[PDB]
RNA sequence: CGAUGUCGGCUCGUCGCAUCCUGGGGCUGAAGAAGGUCCCAAGGGUUGGGCUGUUCGCCCAUUAAAGCGGCACGCGAGCUG
RNA sequence: GAAUGCCGGCAUGAGUAACGAUAAAGAGGGUGAGAAUCCCUCUCGCCGUAAGCCCAAGGGUUCCUACGCAAUGGUCGUCAGCGUAGGGUUAGGCGGGACCUAAGGUGAAGCCGAAAGGCGUAGCCGAAGGGCAGCCGGUUAAUAUUCCGGCCCUUCCCGCAGGUGCGAUGGGGGGACGCUCUAGGCUAGGGGGACCGGAGCCAUGGACGAGCCCGGCCAGAAGCGCAGGGUGGGAGGUAGGCAAAUCCGCCUCCCAACAAGCUCUGCGUGGUGGGGAAGCCCGUACGGGUGACAACCCCCCGAAGCCAGGGAGCCAAGAAAAGCCUCUAAGCACAACCUGCGGGAACCCGUACCGCAAACCGACACAGGUGGGCGGGUGCAAGAGCACUCAGGCGCGCGGGAGAACCCUCGCCAAGGAACUCUGCAAGUUGGCCCCGUAACUUCGGGAGAAGGGGUGCUCCCUGGGGUGAUGAGCCCCGGGGAGCCGCAGUGAACAGGCUCUGGCGACUGUUUACCAAAAACACAGCUCUCUGCGAACUCGUAAGAGGAGGUAUAGGGAGCGACGCUUGCCCGGUGCCGGAAGGUCAAGGGGAGGGGUGCAAGCCCCGAACCGAAGCCCCGGUGAACGGCGGCCGUAACUAUAACGGUCCUAAGGUAGCGAAAUUCCUUGUCGGGUAAGUUCCGACCUGCACGAAAAGCGUAACGACCGGAGCGCUGUCUCGGCGAGGGACCCGGUGAAAUUGAACUGGCCGUGAAGAUGCGGCCUACCCGUGGCAGGACGAAAAGACCCCGUGGAGCUUUACUGCAGCC
RNA sequence: GAGCUAGCCCUGGCCAGGGUGAAGCUGGGGUGAGACCCAGUGGAGGCCCGAACCGGUGGGGGAUGCAAACCCCUCGGAUGA
RNA sequence: UGGUUCGUGGAGCCAUGGGGGAAUCUGGGCGGACCACCGCCUAAGGCUAAGUACUCCGGGUGACCGAUAGCGCACCAGUAC
RNA sequence: AAAAUGUUCA
RNA sequence: CGCGGGGUGGAGCAGCCUGGUAGCUCGUCGGGCUCAUAACCCGAAGGUCGUCGGUUCAAAUCCGGCCCCCGCAACCA
RNA sequence: CCGAGGGUAGGGCCCGUGACUGGGGCGAAGUCGUAACAAGGUAGCUGUACCGGAAGGUGCGGCUGGA
C-alpha cells in the first residue's frame, strides 16, 4: 500500500529547516536543546540544488 | 419563464434552469470596470467558521456601482444586461456620456438603449437614482442606502423592492423586502424600480450536483451525529431530540430571538 | 501488532 | 477468570439397556390372522424429504423398524458459523 | 532460584518449515583450484498500452573499467547492484536563477495582545501557471539539444549609417483563459506497391517466378506555395480612464465590411548537411567491415497532435502579474529611442546511473504502492480490450528425483437434476455483433439487452453507394442479390449478461466504519419551522481581526423531514420559546427612623428599620412541521352472537385518515386463503395492534440496488456419491537453514483415589530398544495477567430539572 | 506533527472505443392566428455497455503470509458530487 | 483581590484594578477593628559594595565505582541505529 | 322563546 | 416468583392519610303532565363496605394472612 | 419449396372459480335518532368542499319546485 513516508526535499526543508526552527520560540528552544545535547545535526540534512 | 426539461434522466425530471433571454448578446463580461480576482475560501485565518462551504464553479467578481452619487446629473446609456455569478440579480452594463463605464444592478423593465441617470434632478423612471426624499411617496424602489453616503445595502436580491410609505422630518419610512418598517434618512440614495429576475425563486435545483456547482457542501443533521458533535447526537435507533431543538453550539433554534436589545438602531425600526 | 482488533470471537 | 471456546449442523464414532425392529418366551378378555402386556435378549440394523439457526416437534412418502440416552448438553490444535 | 524480572551467552523444536509468484528450461564450448548458477553459440518458453523506450519525484556513486570473493546474494558463484583502486557528469538556446504574478507566507504604515506574540492595504517572497532565443546527425568504456559537424537563433555593450520629440515603477491596450461537441487543411504514425535498391536463397513433392527475404528517409534559413489566426481606415467633439496624453473610452459625420490589405503562425518545398536493411565476413565482455555511388519513388488510412486567441451550443459563467504595443509627466531634446550593419560581451546551479523498481515508499534483491509522454503489426464491429508477435526486454538467485495420503489451482463425468445447504454459497448455464421480436406497469422518459428466437465460416457469380483520385484505373470504406463447399461444431481459439415473477427498505447517481459492518445508515434535490435590517444573525479569536460577504429577506445562519402523489387530525395543563411600560418577590446602591463605642467635649467610628431599587423568578396570555401526550368500567337489538345506541368515572385532550401477526405480534408455527407431495419462512386476507400512526412524518409510488426475503424456468460435482486426470507443494537426494514453545523427564491403559476430569498416587492389565510418513482424542495443548462477570471508596467517554463552578449571554 | 489520512484553497494533468438520441434548428401538415403532430438534422445527460483509472461486493487462498490488509476468480463507478 | 502564620475572621498592616478624592510640621502613616491617651516613624524619586546562591571551567582530597559498575559515552558517542 | 315519538293487515 | 394499586347500594365512582358522620350521578319504586310513551316535575326505597382474625371505648377508615382484579418488573450471561 | 400438425416462448379477448371485501335488492310487528311533506318547528332543493353513529350539519354560489 501507500506508506507514510513520501519524501519531498522542499517539504522537509520548509518544515524542519534551520530557518523554520529559527522563526518561532518553540523552534528556537529546539536548537538550544539540540546544541546543549551536543547533537552533530541540529536540523535534518535536506540535500540537492 | 424558467426552462424545463423532459425526464430523459432522473433528476432531469424536476430540474429547471433560468431563462436568459434578458441576457443581451454580451455573455462574457467587461474588463476595465471589473472583474477582480475573487478569493474563494470557506473560512477565516485558519479555521472554518461557516460550515459546508466549498467546491463549485470558479468566479470573477463584477465590481458594481452601489453609490450612484458620483455621477450626479451625468446620464448614461444602458449598453447591455449580463449574467452575474456572484448575486441573484442580473447586472446592467451602462455607458456614461462621460465615457466611464459602470455596472448597475439590473432592475425589472430595464431595456437596452435606455437612458438612465442619478441625482436630485432625475425623472422618476425605472433605472434612475435619487435621494429618497425627492422620490414620490408610494413608489417602489431598490438598492437603497441605509445611512447617507454609505452605499446601497437594502433590496438588491432578485425580484426585491421596498416601498416608500411616508416621511418624518428628515426620514422617510420604508417597507423593506422582509416587511419591516424602517426609518431611513432622507438623504439616502435609492433607485426606482424593482430588482427583476423575479423568477429566481421558481428555479428547482433538481439534483445534488447542482448544489455543489454553487459551492454548497452537504449539510448534515445533528441527529446524524454523536453527543460529542451535537446536542442532537445519539442515542439509539433514531431519536426525537429530547430537549428543545438546538444549534451545535447549544443555543435554541426554534424561536429564540437573537437581535441584541440595546442596539441604538432600535429607535428607527417599526416592524417585523 | 499493536492490536488493534477488538475481542470478537 | 496469568482463558476449560459457549448452541446447532457436518464428520467420525463408540458405549449403557430401562429394546423401535428382527430372535425366544409367559399371560391374554390369545379362534385364525393381527394385536395387548410382561420376561429374556443388545448381534446387527434403525430411510429420504418440506418448515425452521434450531435441539425438539409438526407435517409428506415409505419402512422390519423411523428406539432412547452417556461420552465437557462426545467431537471447532477436524470443518462449518 | 524464582518477580510472563533486566543484560548477555548457549540450548530445544530440527537438519524439521522454508528458500518470495507454476513465464521453463536443454545442450555444446570456454574460463577456473573449484561451475545447474559466470562468458559465448545453438535450441525452447515468457512479456510486448510491457515485464519495452523517454522524463518527473525521490535515491546519492549504485554509472564505466581494472583487480578480487571474507561477508552482503535466501543455494552456488570465477558473477554482481558487494570489496579495493582509478576513470566518468562540459550549455547564452534544456531546466532553475540575475523575469512575473496565484493560493499562501512574510510584511513597512497601522491595529491588537500579561510576555513570548497575533493580525495587517503597499512591497517582497512564493510555480510542472504566465514569459523566454536549437534543430538534425557524429563521436566516449562511461557525457552530450552540453563536446564535435552542418544549418539557425537570443540578449546586452560599443561603434558607424539613417529614421523620430525621446522619454516613467504612471494611463490604456494586450497578455486573458470555462465545459461539451465540433469544421477545413496539415503533420506524427501506419498499410500497400506490378516501381526503385540489395547481399543472397530453390530446400522435401512442386516453383527461376511482376518469386522469397530486407529496405525504400531525416533535418533544413531566405524566398515561395498552400492552410489558417489575429485586426476596420479616416476627421472632428470630449466633462471619463484619480497629474498629463495625440493613447484608450464615449458621442458625431465620412469611406470599409471585405480577412481585399497589413502582419502572425503551422505545414510543404527548399542552398546544403546527415542517415542508410536483410545477409555474409569478423574476436570481443560487443562493436566493426562489406552489402551502397545503396535506393531513397507512387498510392492508401490518418489522428486525442499542429494552424489556436478557429467554429457552434450550454450554464455552473470560467486567475493574476510581467514581457510586448501604445500614450504622455517630470526631465532632456550636442540627450535619448527605433531600424540596419559590424565588432565585442554573454555569468550562477543542475546534467553520471536507477526511475511501475534489486538503486524510490514498504526493517528484506518484499507477488504491495508510485505522477507525465511514446506504446508498432495482424485479426476479432470498434478500442489503450483480447489472442499471437515486431523492436526491445526477460525465464522472476536453490536444484535434482519421485508419481503415496492430504492441500492448493485446474480439466472431465454415467443417470438424476438443489434431493446439498442458514442460503443454489460456490461453480456452471448465458455470453460478441447483425436482424425479427418484445408484457404488466409507467412520473410518457422509461420498464428494453424485457422475455423468446434466427443469422455468423469458406468458394464463385452478379450487382448498389461512396472516399481519394479529373468527370476514370487503382487504393480504401460501407452494402444488396443468387448459386455452391466442408466439419460434431463457422464471435470454430482468446476477450463478452443466466433469466423471470413477487414482497420489504431506501426515490434515484452518490457517501461511509484506511485494517472484520457498503446497508434500510449518511448525503441528496425538495418541504416546513425558526433566527437575521447589515458594524446582520451565526462562527473562530483575550483582543485586533476574519469568515458570513466585497452577499443584503428570491439573502444568509440553525433545526427537522428527505424525489414525487394523496395527506399530515385532537390536547398549550407541565417543559421550552414568544408576547405582556400592572402587580408579588428581588442584589449592589440610595435612604436614614433608631440604636451602639469611645471621648471633658466638639467629634471620630460602628451598625441599622421604613421607603426608593433592574434583570430573573412568580403571575396573565400565545404557540405542537416547539419538548411532548393522545383513557377506564358496566348495560343494550324479537334464535344466539355481536353492539349502531346508553349510563358513568377520570383527563390538558381521551389517535381521525391510512396501515396492521409489520424491520413493530409477547401468547404465536394466531386463524383462514394461495404456492408445495409436504411450507415456524414467503404472498394475500381477517383484526384480538402485549407494544402502528401522520415532518424522530403516515400510506402509496414508475425507475433505480455488489441491499434483505420467497418462488419458478434454465443449468450444473451443491448433493445422491463419488471417480479419474493435470500441475504447484507434500515425499526421497544434494545445498542453505528458522520459529513460537519449553520446571525437569526414564511421558502406557482401565477401575479407583486425590482441590471434585491422573503418564507421575493405589490396585490390576498390557508393553523388547529407535525412528519415518500420516490422523488430531489428549497432555484441562500454544498464543494473549478474561474482553463477559464481580471487586477497587481505580480511570476515562457521554448524559441531565445531580453538586459546584467557568465561558457566553442578560 | 496534515510528506499517512480529512477538508478547503491556488495551479496543471487525465478519462480507449462503443451505445441511447432531449432541447433546439429546417422542411412539411394543421389553425383566424395558435397549441400541437410528422420526418430530417442536431448531440443533451450526477444517461447506458466497457478499458485505463478510482474502487472493494461475494467466494476461495493466504494466517511465524509475497504482504503488520496481499493474491486469484467475481463484482461497483467510469463527463462527474 | 493578592501578600503575611492569617481560609472574612473582631482583620490590621503591605501591595493593588475600579469609584470618590486632601494636606506641607498646628502637615501625615503606624503600634491588629474603632476611639481616647501615650509613643514609633516621615510614604507617594533613585543608586549602594561586603557577607549569600551556583559549578560550564582549573586544582586538591576520598572507610567513591572498577567495564552489566562509575556520567548515556574509560574505546573518535549524544556517534551508529 | 325550546318540545321527540305513535307496531302489522282491513 | 418479586413489586404496588384496588374490591363500598343494581351500574360507575367519592368517603380512609388527621378512626366515631357512608354521599354523588344514573337506575329502581310511588305520584303527576300527555290521548299515550319518553323527556320533565314531587316524593321514597335500597350499601353483611371481599373475607378471616384485634387494635381500640368504637374500624368502610388502622395492622397482619389468604381470595380474586389491575398494572410494573424479570436484567448481565 | 411449401406444408397438416406437434414443440417452445410471449401477448390479447371471453368463461369459470377464490379466503376476504364493497355497496345493493328483498324479507308483516327488532335498535337508534327526526332529516323531509304545513314555515316540518333551521324554507327546501341544489353543484361542490369539509365533517359527523345514522338521517344529516355547515361553508360558498345557484334555483322557486317557498315567503
Ligand atoms: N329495502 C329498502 C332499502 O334498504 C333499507 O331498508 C332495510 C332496513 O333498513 C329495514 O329495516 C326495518 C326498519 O327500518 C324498521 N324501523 C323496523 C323493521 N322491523 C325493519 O324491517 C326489516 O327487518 C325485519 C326483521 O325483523 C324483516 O322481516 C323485514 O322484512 C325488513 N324490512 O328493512 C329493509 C329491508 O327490507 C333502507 N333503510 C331503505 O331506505 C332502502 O330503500
Ligand atoms: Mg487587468
Ligand atoms: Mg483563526
Ligand atoms: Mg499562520
Ligand atoms: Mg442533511
Ligand atoms: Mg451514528
Ligand atoms: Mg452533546
Ligand atoms: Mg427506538
Ligand atoms: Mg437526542
Ligand atoms: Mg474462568
Ligand atoms: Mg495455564
Ligand atoms: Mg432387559
Ligand atoms: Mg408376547
Ligand atoms: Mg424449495
Ligand atoms: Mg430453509
Ligand atoms: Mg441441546
Ligand atoms: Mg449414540
Ligand atoms: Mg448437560
Ligand atoms: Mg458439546
Ligand atoms: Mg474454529
Ligand atoms: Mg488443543
Ligand atoms: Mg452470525
Ligand atoms: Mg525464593
Ligand atoms: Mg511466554
Ligand atoms: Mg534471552
Ligand atoms: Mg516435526
Ligand atoms: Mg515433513
Ligand atoms: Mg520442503
Ligand atoms: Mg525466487
Ligand atoms: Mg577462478
Ligand atoms: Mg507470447
Ligand atoms: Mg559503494
Ligand atoms: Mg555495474
Ligand atoms: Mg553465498
Ligand atoms: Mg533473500
Ligand atoms: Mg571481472
Ligand atoms: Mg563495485
Ligand atoms: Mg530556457
Ligand atoms: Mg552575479
Ligand atoms: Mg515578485
Ligand atoms: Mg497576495
Ligand atoms: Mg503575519
Ligand atoms: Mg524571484
Ligand atoms: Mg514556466
Ligand atoms: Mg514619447
Ligand atoms: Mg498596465
Ligand atoms: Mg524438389
Ligand atoms: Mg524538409
Ligand atoms: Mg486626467
Ligand atoms: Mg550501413
Ligand atoms: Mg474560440
Ligand atoms: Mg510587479
Ligand atoms: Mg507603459
Ligand atoms: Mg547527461
Ligand atoms: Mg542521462
Ligand atoms: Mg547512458
Ligand atoms: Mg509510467
Ligand atoms: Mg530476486
Ligand atoms: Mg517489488
Ligand atoms: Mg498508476
Ligand atoms: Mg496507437
Ligand atoms: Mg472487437
Ligand atoms: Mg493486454
Ligand atoms: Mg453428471
Ligand atoms: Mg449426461
Ligand atoms: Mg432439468
Ligand atoms: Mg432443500
Ligand atoms: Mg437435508
Ligand atoms: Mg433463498
Ligand atoms: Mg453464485
Ligand atoms: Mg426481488
Ligand atoms: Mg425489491
Ligand atoms: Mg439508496
Ligand atoms: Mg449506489
Ligand atoms: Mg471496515
Ligand atoms: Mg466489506
Ligand atoms: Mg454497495
Ligand atoms: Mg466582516
Ligand atoms: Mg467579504
Ligand atoms: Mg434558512
Ligand atoms: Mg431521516
Ligand atoms: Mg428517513
Ligand atoms: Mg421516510
Ligand atoms: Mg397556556
Ligand atoms: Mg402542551
Ligand atoms: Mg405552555
Ligand atoms: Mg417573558
Ligand atoms: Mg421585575
Ligand atoms: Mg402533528
Ligand atoms: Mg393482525
Ligand atoms: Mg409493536
Ligand atoms: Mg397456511
Ligand atoms: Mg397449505
Ligand atoms: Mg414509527
Ligand atoms: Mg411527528
Ligand atoms: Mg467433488
Ligand atoms: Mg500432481
Ligand atoms: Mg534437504
Ligand atoms: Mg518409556
Ligand atoms: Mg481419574
Ligand atoms: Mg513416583
Ligand atoms: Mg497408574
Ligand atoms: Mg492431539
Ligand atoms: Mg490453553
Ligand atoms: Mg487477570
Ligand atoms: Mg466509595
Ligand atoms: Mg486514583
Ligand atoms: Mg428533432
Ligand atoms: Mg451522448
Ligand atoms: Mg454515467
Ligand atoms: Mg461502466
Ligand atoms: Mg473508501
Ligand atoms: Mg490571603
Ligand atoms: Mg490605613
Ligand atoms: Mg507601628
Ligand atoms: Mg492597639
Ligand atoms: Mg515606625
Ligand atoms: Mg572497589
Ligand atoms: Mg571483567
Ligand atoms: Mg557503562
Ligand atoms: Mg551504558
Ligand atoms: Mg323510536
Ligand atoms: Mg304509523
Ligand atoms: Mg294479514
Ligand atoms: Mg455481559
Ligand atoms: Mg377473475
Ligand atoms: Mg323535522
Ligand atoms: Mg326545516
Ligand atoms: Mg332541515
Ligand atoms: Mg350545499
Ligand atoms: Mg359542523
Amino acid at each position: 500500500m501507500k506508506r507514510t513516508w513520501q519524501p519531498n526535499r522542499r517539504k522537509r526543508a520548509k518544515t524542519h529547516g534551520f530557518r523554520a526552527r529559527m522563526r518561532t520560540p518553540g523552534g528556537r528552544k529546539v536548537l538550544k536543546r539540540r546544541r546543549q545535547k551536543g547533537r552533530w545535526r541540529l536540523t535534518p540534512a535536506v540535500r540537492k540544488r | 419563464a424558467v426552462k424545463k426539461f423532459k425526464p430523459y434522466t432522473p433528476s432531469r425530471r424536476f430540474m429547471t434552469v433560468a431563462d436568459f433571454s434578458e441576457i443581451t448578446k454580451t455573455e462574457p463580461e467587461k474588463s476595465l470596470v471589473k472583474p477582480l480576482k475573487k478569493t474563494g475560501g470557506r473560512n477565516n485565518q485558519g479555521r472554518i467558521t461557516v460550515r459546508f462551504r466549498g467546491g463549485g464553479h470558479k468566479r470573477l467578481y463584477r465590481i458594481i456601482d452601489f453609490k450612484r452619487w458620483d455621477k450626479v446629473g451625468i446620464p448614461a446609456k444602458v449598453a447591455a444586461i449580463e449574467y452575474d455569478p456572484n448575486r441573484s440579480a442580473r447586472i446592467a452594463l451602462l455607458h456614461y456620456v462621460d465615457g466611464e463605464k459602470r455596472y448597475i444592478i439590473a432592475p425589472d423593465g430595464l431595456q437596452v438603449g435606455q437612458q438612465v441617470v442619478a441625482g436630485p434632478d432625475a425623472p422618476i423612471q425605472v433605472g434612475n437614482a435619487l435621494p429618497l426624499r425627492f422620490i414620490p411617496v408610494g413608489t417602489v424602489v431598490h438598492a437603497v442606502e441605509l445611512e447617507p453616503k454609505k452605499g446601497a445595502k437594502l433590496a438588491r436580491a432578485a425580484g426585491t423592492s421596498a416601498q416608500i410609505q411616508g416621511r418624518e422630518g428628515d426620514y422617510v419610512i420604508l417597507r423593506l423586502p422582509s416587511g419591516e418598517l424602517r426609518k431611513v434618512h432622507g438623504e439616502c440614495y435609492a433607485t426606482v424600480g424593482a430588482v427583476g429576475n423575479a423568477d429566481h425563486k421558481n428555479i428547482v435545483l433538481g439534483k445534488a450536483g447542482r448544489s455543489r456547482w454553487l459551492g454548497r457542501r452537504p449539510h448534515v443533521r445533528g441527529a446524524a451525529m454523536n453527543p460529542v458533535d451535537h446536542p442532537h447526537g445519539g442515542g439509539e435507533g433514531r431519536a426525537p431530540r429530547g430537549r428543545p431543538p438546538a444549534s451545535p453550539w447549544g443555543w435554541q433554534t426554534k424561536g429564540l430571538k437573537t437581535r441584541k436589545r440595546r442596539k441604538p438602531s432600535s429607535r428607527f425600526i417599526i416592524a417585523r | 501488532x499493536g492490536g488493534p482488533k477488538k475481542k470478537k470471537k
